[PDB]
């Protein structure tokens, strides 16, 4: 080990000192991969990669939105949840929303990572219940044939609305539950793009996730 | 005229698959048949390299057969000093979503790409003793999923826009662009004379491009799933694919058809990675099952078996004096394997 | 007596 | 776009062939020729393997 | 060597050997799979606690079940020896105790505060802190090395006397066995319980596994740690005239009682700990 | 890139002075430094030397424990702070950065150095002091009383041109390679304890003194010097 391989060392350990530093800094941060369609409204849930950061109690959330094979799902296995958004007030596309999530929820890459869903549009789905105009029957015939289960906000409450809302929620949840075998879990949300707690909805799932893995590396349940 | 068109390329297909199979008048495994097994290959861990902090993703030797460049997804992108296992250079990026690294055969510059579309080439070898952005390669519409260095001045890159690219650095333009893939292109391999080079995508097929004229010359159809990486023999005239399909084929471009299948029943996941040595009498394959395997090209045989890593093997390399072979997987680590 | 055993 | 594709088609199948045995001859002959020097198949004493 | 004639009757010494030994094997198997099994930060100190536990019962069982129940005179490893085993006995004590504490503080700030916790934790801290509980170990059971040794006490001097017993004043017996008390039992056990009870009343606030584990783990911690310190306080703050027959028999039948019960402690943690959850 | 020295001047003998370098165009946080001091009328000697992140110092044995070297990473400033001065002290300071990696060229730029007046080693030989040479090759030879060639392969044998009322620039490291901005011409050759470099089709701006510097272990020793002339 000469002068020069001595002066080398030393850099190299340098370096490692550098790397550490960066790496707890990095790993203060909660990241989140955004999924959706056009149809969805994905960038206004909160306020080649778009990546946006806010901050919540303290904690820092850095959201990615990427853009069918999604061949480059592999980079976000570690990711903390999938914040996947669907406009619920679209029958046609709606079935396509379902096939995406299903895709998404069987992932093999993606079968220890929680999906937060958010139900979208809500405005637009009660409007369309309560004029009449579209029938989630001609789309949906099981509809027909569905109670809503006994539990809704009173400020505004129509049962209809009620009814189409929880059908569609349903639909998500019996995806997840399929295969979802307690690994991972889907939390279902309401938004209608006037809101302003998806941050704080964000914030209560991903302490949840933390919670569950927790419990889980723990040996506790 | 649609029709006539289809029918037309129906009859054309049929007529390649006649001339592939008229000139298939023995197979591989008839006439290696009296060749000597190589043996039980044991090769043991040299070295480990740490210092990254997340899942490897790529790893490319120089041409010195000493610096290698390793890219990780928490932003760095390090270049070793293999046998003193130093840190020579750490690299921060714009972007932590890498996906492919390149080191150029004079060593003055390095590579990085991912989902940022975007190929960023790094100069080494400068004044004021630090790396900095030399050029910064955009006008692929997907993620770059690997690059490849021909000399100091023209790189070629692989897209998941279904299009390869080839760039003269300094002008930062898109010198040719091929065409011809149906999905995803997701490794890239340069004939050692660098005029040739082939593309596997998630098709299930391979092509052969011309660098200089720009036109697919062959094209390549054995598997059943996405192709994830490809490799060309030593003396340029076959080349390695393996795919998800928990398989590998070697093809022959003189021959234009398959020439031999490396499979095992035991073998059920996919193959991120593939390497010959320098002979072209190994064929060495990385796995999902955290290991990797060491075939006889020439036999089928799996030779032996590297379970060092406890993570998916993602990367894999052989030196050009064929020395040693570095492994990197999602478990942070780089081994050397001599 | 008194035991000797701590 | 089929235009292309029966093009390429033609520009593929008007191509010299050889055997296939002949491939794998060359492949067998050029493994032979180079297998003395493949470090990985003959292991390398430690005086001179610099790993 | 009638003054130094411990009586106990026999079919109680074969069967608390029974014990020591189907204690001993378990507890072996169980610490040497979660060893292997373990060999981010929660394998630490669960590898701590295993090691702890195994440690304590390879090393000190079968000096005592030599030197203890069977042969009670005379000493037969020495000056050296009774210094040593009584200090590492006391080590693997504390650094049971200190595992086990360390173990709900970890738990509990993984429960109660997942965010904070998620960036306080490292390796560099996890193994500072397992380096710390050891140290602790170690450098409370040096009183102990300076308060046993031999000592004769039959009728003259007589090899077949010789004892390994406190050698110091009962005046400072008594402080070093308060200290030990309370540096090994009470403190554990106040933070074990508190804790615990903290993070059994956010899960039952919405599992109830983990519950059950949580008050398994404090209960075995009291029934098997308590009647140990108990019988050493008895022993050192009764005074020579309230030592009559029947309390002499008694001290070593309690005796043979607590050291099962305080190697059942090292053969139920294991399973606590780690086989009880699921481990796959 | 640009180091100024600053400070210098004429001192009485038992005083002290501070010596400052101003570093700019560069990572000044990422290279060692060297104090090269030249005499009045002599060849190079090497002061002292700090790593990057001051985590080695090194301090040659005639200055040690009279002058402390020190770097403000921060203010790219580097200090030689010099108590109990010598009238051997009176010498031209040279600030030398320097960096240590693999395939690095250490020694590559000096700084116009600052004037200083005041009222085991490993032995390297020039063999001539002159020799007089415009078109023609010339060879100059440098020995070392020890081999310098490690077990790893280098042969850490360095070759400086000083040319008149001008800073000593690298010509060759580690015995073979050509540093930056150096013209072809210049070769280094040799084996352990004999080296040469060789100057083929020599030019103007090509005179000036040649300094052999070994860098396989400290303190780091230079030659006399070979003077060229027209």
């Amino acid at each position: 080990v000469s002068a020069e391989d001595k002066a080398a060392a030393e850099r190299s350990k340098m370096i490692d000192k550098n790397l550490r530093e960066d790496g707890e800094k990095a790993r203060r941060t909660l990241r989140l991969l955004l999924l959706g369609a056009d149809n969805s409204g994905k960038s206004t849930i909160v306020k080649g990669i778009f990546e946006t950061k806010f901050q919540v109690d303290k904690v820092n959330f850095h959201m990615f939105d990427v853009g069918e094979r999604r061949k480059w799902i592999q980079c976000f296995n570690d990711v903390t949840a999938i914040i996947f958004v669907v406009d619920s007030s679209d029958y046609n596309r709606l079935q396509e929303a379902l096939n995406d999530f299903k895709s998404i929820w069987n992932n093999r890459w993606l079968r220890t990572i929680s999906v937060i869903l958010f139900l979208n549009k809500q405005d637009l789905l009660a409007e369309k219940v309560l004029a009449g105009k579209s029938k989630i029957e001609d789309y949906f015939p099981e509809f027909a044939r569905y109670t809503t289960p006994e539990a809704t906000p009173e400020p505004g409450e129509d049962p209809r609305v009620t009814r189409a809302k929880y059908f569609i929620r349903k639909e998500f949840v019996d995806i997840s539950t399929a295969s979802g075998d307690g690994r991972h879990i889907c939390y279902p949300h309401f938004t209608c793009a006037v809101d302003t707690e998806n941050a704080r909805r964000i914030f209560n799932d991903c302490k949840d996730i933390i919670l569950q893995m927790n419990l889980r590396e723990y040996n506790l349940v | 005229e649609l029709d006539q068109l289809r029918q037309e390329a129906e009859q054309l297909k049929n007529q390649i698959r006649d001339a592939r199979k008229a000139c298939a008048d023995a197979t591989l495994s008839q006439i290696t048949n009296n060749i000597d097994p190589v043996g039980r290959i044991q090769m043991r861990t040299r070295r480990t390299l740490r210092g990254h902090l997340a899942k490897i993703y790529a790893m490319h030797w120089g041409t010195d057969s000493r610096l290698l460049v390793s890219a990780s997804q928490d932003g760095k992108l390090i270049i070793w000093d293999s046998y003193t296992t130093n840190k020579v250079h750490a690299i921060p990026l714009r972007s932590s979503w890498v996906m492919t690294c390149a080191y150029a055969p004079s060593g003055n510059y390095v590579a990085c790409g991912g989902l940022d579309n975007i190929c960023s080439i790094y100069n080494l070898k400068t004044r004021e003793g630090n790396v900095r952005v030399s050029r910064e390669l955009a006008g692929h519409t997907g993620y770059l999923s690997c690059c490849r260095f021909l000399d100091d001045n023209q790189i070629v890159t692989s897209s998941g826009d279904t299009t390869c690219a080839l760039w003269d650095i300094e002008t930062g333009q898109q010198t040719t662009t091929f065409t011809g893939h149906t999905g995803d292109v997701m490794s890239l391999s340069l004939a050692p004379d660098t005029r040739l080079f082939v593309s596997g995508a998630c098709d299930a097929s391979a092509k052969l491009w011309d660098v200089r004229e720009g036109m697919c010359r062959q094209t390549f159809t054995g598997h059943e799933s996405d192709i994830n990486a490809i490799c060309f023999f030593p003396n340029g005239n076959a080349f390695a694919t393996g795919s998800d399909d928990a398989t590998c084929r070697l093809f022959d471009l003189r021959a234009d058809q398959e020439l031999m299948t490396y499979s095992h029943d035991n073998i059920i996941c996919g193959i991120t990675s593939v390497s010959f040595s320098k002979s072209g009498r190994l064929l060495l394959a990385g796995y999902d099952d955290f290991n990797c395997n060491v075939w006889d090209a020439l036999k089928a045989d799996r030779a032996g078996v590297l379970a060092g890593h406890d993570n998916r093997v993602s990367c894999l390399g052989v030196t050009d004096d064929g020395m040693a072979v570095a492994t990197g997987s999602w478990d942070s680590f780089l081994k050397i394997w001599n | 007596r008194r035991p000797y055993i701590l | 776009q089929a235009r292309k594709l029966v093009e390429q088609l033609k520009m593929e199948a008007n191509i010299d062939r050889i055997k296939v045995s002949k491939a794998a001859a060359d492949l067998m002959a050029y493994c032979e020729a180079h297998a003395k020097e493949d470090p990985l198949l003959t292991p390398v004493p430690a005086s001179e393997n610099p790993f | 060597n009638s003054d130094l004639d411990v009586n106990t009757d026999i079919y109680s010494k074969v069967l608390v050997t029974a014990i020591y030994l189907a204690l001993f094997v378990v507890g072996t198997v169980g610490n040497s799979v979660t060893l292997f099994t373990l060999a981010s930060t929660v394998h630490y100190h669960l590898g701590s606690l295993a090691l702890s536990d195994l440690l304590i019962l390879l090393l000190a069982m079968p000096v005592e079940l030599y030197n203890f129940i069977w042969v009670h005179h005379p000493w037969a490893f020495g000056d050296a020896g009774c210094r040593g085993y009584y200090f590492l006995r006391d080590a693997c004590t504390y650094a049971t105790a200190l595992n086990v504490a360390s173990l709900s503080v970890e738990r509990y700030l993984a429960i109660c505060h997942p965010f904070k916790a998620k960036t306080l934790m490292s390796r560099s801290r996890t193994k500072k802190f397992i380096s710390a509980i050891w140290l602790a170990s170690a450098l409370l059971a040096i009183p102990m090395l300076f308060t046993m040794g031999l000592q004769n006490r039959s009728a003259g001097t007589h090899p077949g006397g010789l004892v390994c017993t406190p050698i110091v004043d009962t005046a400072t017996v008594k402080v070093v066995i308060q200290v030990n008390t309370f540096m090994s039992f009470l403190f554990p056990m106040l933070v074990i319980s508190i804790l615990n009870t903290v993070i059994a009343n956010k899960l039952t606030v919405m599992l109830r596994h983990g519950v059950l584990v949580l008050r398994a783990v404090v209960i075995a911690f009291v029934v098997c740690w308590l009647p140990y310190h108990v019988r050493r306080l008895m022993f050192c703050y009764i005074s020579d005239e309230q030592w009559t027959t029947f309390l002499f028999d008694f001290y070593h039948y309690f005796y043979m009682l607590t050291n099962a019960l305080f190697y059942a402690s090292s053969a139920i943690n294991p399973i606590l700990y780690n086989l009880v959850s699921a481990n796959f | 890139v640009q180091l100024v020295e600053s400070g210098g001047g004429l001192v009485q003998p038992g005083g002290s002075r501070k010596l400052s370098c101003s570093a700019s165009g560069f990572a000044f946080s990422s290279f060692g430094m060297h104090w090269v001091r030249q005499a009045p009328e002599k060849g190079l000697e090497w002061v002292a030397y700090i790593s990057s992140g001051s985590g080695t110092i090194y301090y040659a044995d005639t200055v040690k424990g009279r002058f402390t070297i020190s770097r403000d990473d921060p203010k790219n400033t580097l200090f030689l702070q010099m108590t109990s001065l010598r009238s051997e002290d009176t010498a031209m300071y040279y600030c030398v950065r320097s960096i240590y990696y693999y395939g690095s060229s250490p020694f590559d730029f000096w700084g116009q150095g600052t004037t200083l007046t005041v009222s085991s080693d490993i032995v390297m030989t020039q063999a001539t002091s002159s020799v007089p040479v415009p078109g023609e090759s010339v060879s100059i030879s440098c020995r070392s009383s020890k081999s310098l060639l490690h077990s790893n392969g280098n042969t850490y044998l360095y070759w400086f041109l000083q040319r008149p009322g001008q800073s000593p620039q690298l010509l060759i490291y580690r015995m073979s390679n050509l540093a930056s901005g150096v013209p072809d011409r210049f070769s280094g050759s040799g084996s352990g304890t004999a080296f040469t470099l060789t100057i083929s089709r020599l030019e103007a701006e090509d005179v000036g003194v040649y300094y052999c510097m070994q860098h396989l272990e400290y303190p780091l020793t230079f030659g006399a010097g070979t003077k060229l002339e027209l």
